[PDB]
């Protein structure tokens, strides 16, 4: 399933 | 018009970082001279997540003077960056190379703090 | 849940100019936690064209943290202002009254010169 | 429709 990052700017 | 074959929805528009917008147009059900915008965006912006996979885009296009506004939510089967970007701008077909000039906003969280970052992207038709 | 009430209905939101956004959300067929935004916008801002009639809106909403981006092309049966606006922002349900905080861009022409103007709209929920 | 030069200017 999709990976999850804090935001588009920051993992 | 080169404004005409943008409408055929088979063009790539590539910005300064190599991100790619692939637009598809469908006539608006109710708005004259307007199209619903669909298609996909492939992000390559330096330092960002959610690169290299198609994200659907959505918005609207005004054919009278070739103005557009479209958005991406950064959630797909590959990566979720819990964010959304909106681009608003205009096509310039006057040069030999067509250019879509846009300003954008990115809404996102840092910890518990929401924020909206601004920028500018110029896309060249490939 | 205030996020679920948003998804279930056709909520109205009034900004500082007295303009009104009405949002409806439909689940995306491919993007998890994501909704297609439909609805309409009524512009009541002093000094502008295309006032007092609904314009369709379109865009996308991320339910995970209640972030939205949506657009209007200023063309309908009543008036055409030959332009488009895009709003991007986030909902805050933490207060007793919900607010939608956005930044917007308006693309338009003045004579043969194109321009993109920036601003901010804060919408307070109508309840 | 009535036509305006832009949203800002008639």
């Amino acid at each position: 399933v999709a990976t999850v990052s804090e935001s588009l700017l920051t993992e | 018009s080169p404004d005409m074959k943008l409408l055929a929805g088979a063009s790539n528009w590539v910005n300064q970082s190599g991100s790619v917008a692939q637009f598809v147009f469908t006539p608006s059900p109710t708005q004259p001279q307007t199209y619903e915008v669909s298609g996909n965006y492939i992000n390559n912006a330096q330092g960002t997540g959610c690169k290299g996979t198609p994200y659907p885009l959505s918005g609207a296009y005004y054919s009278g003077n070739q103005i557009i506004s479209f958005s991406v939510v950064w959630s797909n089967a590959s990566a979720n960056c819990q964010s959304a970007t909106g681009w608003t701008g205009y096509f310039d077909f006057s040069g030999s190379q067509a250019v879509l000039k846009t300003d954008w906003n990115l809404a996102f969280y840092s910890g518990s703090t929401p924020a909206i970052q601004q920028g500018q992207d110029d896309f060249m038709q490939s």
